[PDB]
DNA sequence: TAATAATAGTTTTTAGTTTATTGGGC
DNA sequence: AGCTAATAAACTAAAAACTATTATTATG
């Protein structure tokens, strides 16, 4: 854990904001709220135990608690809620946006100070463990707090005291047709931990492209799922982490819940004497497997101890070139084996003599795996993946031990099987051609499930009440078109080179 | 069901230990209740929330025959738990509030059945008999002694055994720190020895146990352990 | 006279049960 | 022209991890 998160945004409350070169070009209010609407959203999926807030400045009017004028915030720290994104969209529109400059003001002098004394007191209002003081603001123009030289000496005094206390803010560029003004108010001013102000971006230039993009997961934080340790003959015992770098999601489990309440009505579940119609006993319970006729009776404990082989643990069996494992071996989704110092002080140093060992060596290291208490050990393969970086020396993979496990002979099933066929080597080649028509290079983050993308398109519809929901894009489904156009004849010329002219591969 | 439960639980078990026999009439129900809630098949209370068992001793009430049909399911669901528990080999011996709390409740239930006229009377012997090493100020002996102590009438014809393996344990329980520790075994002291004098005093081996037990410890003592060896 | 040390209270996977399930049949 | 079996999916309980706190003893 280590913390959590937290946004506040935060709009200039003025006429700039409510403009457009263009008809085509929304105001800058109208894709600051549609923003908001999309990070709002990815959120909810996402992260939605966050915090989220929103307030505003500039306004006529002003509701913070020291009621510092001008300074009117919307709302609170808070896990996002579809009410919250329905009072952002009663105001979202080039309507929405008069019925707000009705109900409420826009267009006034502030103080940049004042803003930050109240997001600051929303900070000190929050009180659990808290790791990203992250404060987004919009608006194309920074000279008028500069306009007076107090309030700009006031606000960049504030604006140090805030770093300072680690806050962290950062500011979109909006499309100001003078230009946003680039370092003369802000950047020496705000806090950056890199320059790349360039261009005073007439334009708003910058990472809402990210922003608007709608994400859907669910990022589980890195959690050890334990601190499993090697037993290298019966003593020599380090501390390692284990990890899963891929691990499979699914939809989140429905809750039951009442019909006129919807209140999710709690189910109690026991057993009863079914011959008579009273009451029995957890105590009082026996399992039962009948083999024909004999009736054999079971207890609890007596179904853990079958279970029971050794302490859950890691147990060295020896040492195996990485090549004497068959790739089309396979069991189930791997796993990733991390030391730590946290149990076994010097257990760092091991894995990574290990490690640099075994690469050396090109071999895979066997050992019995006991995840927990009462479960039969199985043996597995640790092939040792080293850190690599990329260009931006981010590791695109981890250092470690790759854990892949190894199938029993249980496992193998064979089935008929026939004889070994051949192909003329013409045809052959027409596959490399064919092949090569609709090649490409596959990359991890381009494909994913369109079945829990609809879901959520359903999830999100319904809570957003509209007259439709939003249609998820498959991306798994072949461009079976572009695919032909791209091949050409040689699928039929290998048609009939292989498949008989008069029978079609339909039976 | 958290700390709520846990204190509504304490003040209304000590509000029967205070208010006993005005108008608490209306608990047959109340007690059937809390025994068929028992009875969820899962068992999602914490340990803490264990104290349920300190519910079912009852004596509030003029302990209805009902009472008594139902105090048969409650030993053998005692049974069936303290087996499960204090089998060390399946690596759950965790009875931490569990085993305290159904000893209040074997407390306040034994007074009125449970007689040494069955085989279970010797079974819950064997169970408590058990009192591998505890820690935390050792809540769990304490409780065990005190119930002993006030049960060890039920215990007959089959507390002789193990006279000397008591009669050291319950020295060293004694002697060991917590002086709360040490009084709850100094009554199980006073109650095994007086039970033991009673059913030796009418016996007919009463000589083997005689030259067998007692002289040779009680010269062997020459603290206030002086006072038990004099009572002794 | 008063500080520290095992402890449970949340998620979180995870590993058994349950079910409605297209094919052949003739 | 009548017949039904593996089965992934769903549904559970169950077990661990990971925080968050505190019944205890020196000790005056």
């Amino acid at each position: 854990y280590s913390g959590r998160d937290s946004l506040i945004f935060l709009v200039d409350a003025s006429k700039a904001m409510f403009e457009s070169q263009s008809e085509d070009e929304l105001t800058p209010f109208d894709m600051s709220i549609q923003c908001i609407q999309s990070v709002y959203i990815s959120k909810i999926i996402s992260s939605d135990r966050d915090l989220l807030a929103v307030v505003f400045y500039g306004t006529e009017k002003d509701k913070n608690s020291v009621n510092f004028k001008n300074i009117y915030v919307l709302q609170e720290l808070d896990n996002p809620g579809a009410k919250r994104i329905l009072e952002l969209d009663q105001f979202k529109g080039q309507q929405g946006q008069k019925r707000f400059q009705d109900m409420m003001g826009h267009g006034s002098d502030y103080s940049l100070s004042e803003v930050l004394w109240v997001c600051a007191n929303l900070f000190s209002d929050v009180q659990f463990k808290m790791s990203h003081k992250r404060i987004m603001l919009f608006t194309n123009e920074d000279n008028p707090h500069g306009n007076d030289s107090a309030k700009a000496s006031r606000a960049r005094t504030k604006a140090g005291d805030l770093r300072d206390t680690g806050i962290f803010l950062d500011l979109m560029h909006l499309k100001k047709p003078g230009g946003f003004d680039i370092s003369l108010f802000y950047r020496d001013i705000i806090s950056i931990a890199e320059d790349e102000d360039l261009r005073v971006h007439f334009e708003e230039s910058s990472k809402l492209e990210d922003l608007l993009r709608k994400v859907r997961a669910k990022e589980t934080r890195k959690r050890a799922l334990s601190r499993l340790k090697l037993k290298l003959n019966k003593d020599i015992v380090i501390s390692v982490g284990i990890y899963n770098l891929v691990q499979k999601a699914l939809k989140p489990p429905p809750i039951k819940l009442y019909r006129e309440t919807n209140e999710p009505v709690k189910t109690k579940t026991r057993t009863f004497n079914t011959s008579t119609g009273g009451l029995l006993l957890p105590s009082d319970t026996k399992r039962s497997q009948i083999y024909g006729s004999r009736q054999i009776i079971l207890e609890k404990e007596e179904t853990e101890e079958l279970k029971r082989f050794d302490d859950p643990g890691l147990m060295l069996m020896g040492f195996k070139p990485l090549v004497l494992l068959k790739k089309h071996h396979y069991l189930r989704p791997s796993l990733f084996v991390y030391p730590e110092e946290s149990l076994v002080i010097g257990s760092s140093t091991l894995f990574s003599a290990l490690l640099i060992k075994c690469l050396e060596k090109e071999v895979a290291a066997l050992c019995r795996y006991t995840p927990r208490r009462n479960i039969p050990p199985y043996f597995v393969a640790l092939v040792p993946q080293e850190e690599e970086l990329d260009d931006q020396k981010i590791q695109v993979t981890p250092p470690g031990f790759q854990l892949v496990f190894l199938p029993f002979a249980d496992d193998k099933r064979k089935m008929p099987f026939t004889e070994k066929i051949m192909a003329t080597p013409e045809q052959v080649g027409k596959m490399k051609a064919i092949v090569e028509k609709l090649r490409f290079t596959y990359r991890s983050d381009s494909f994913e499930n369109p079945v829990l993308q609809q879901h959520f398109r359903n999830l999100e519809a319904l809570a957003l009440d509209l007259m439709e929901p939003e249609q998820a894009v498959d991306l798994t489904l072949p461009k079976v078109e572009a695919m032909n156009k791209r091949l050409g004849s040689l699928v039929d010329e290998f048609k009939e080179l292989v498949y008989p002219p008069d029978y079609n591969p339909e039976g | 069901c958290k700390i709520p439960a846990l204190d509504l639980l304490i003040k209304l078990l000590q509000t029967f230990r205070s208010s006993r026999l005005m108008d608490e009439f209306k608990i047959g129900e109340l007690f059937s209740k809390f025994y068929g809630e028992l009875a969820l098949k899962k068992k999602i209370p914490d340990t803490v929330l264990e104290k349920v068992y300190e519910l079912l001793g009852l004596l509030g009430e003029v302990h209805p025959s009902e009472m008594i049909n139902n105090a048969e399911n409650l030993f053998r669901a005692f049974l069936g738990e303290l087996k499960t528990q204090m089998t060390s080999a399946v690596r759950e011996p965790k009875l931490p509030v569990l085993a305290g709390c159904l000893k209040g409740l074997s407390s306040l239930l034994c007074n009125f059945t449970k007689s040494m006229e069955e085989d279970p009377q010797t079974s819950r012997e064997i169970f408590n008999f058990v009192l591998q090493i505890d820690l935390k100020r050792y809540a769990v002996p304490s409780a065990g002694l005190r119930l002993f102590a006030l049960h060890a009438s039920q215990f007959s014809t089959c507390l002789l055994d193990n006279y000397v393996s008591l009669f050291e344990v319950l020295l060293k329980w004694c002697a060991h720190t917590n002086v709360e520790l040490k009084k709850a075994a100094l009554s199980a002291l006073e109650s095994f020895l007086k039970q033991v004098s009673n059913m030796v005093a009418k016996n007919a081996e009463m000589h083997k146990n005689k030259l067998q037990y007692f002289m040779e410890q009680f010269y062997g003592i020459i603290n206030k352990e002086l006072s038990i060896a004099i009572r002794g």
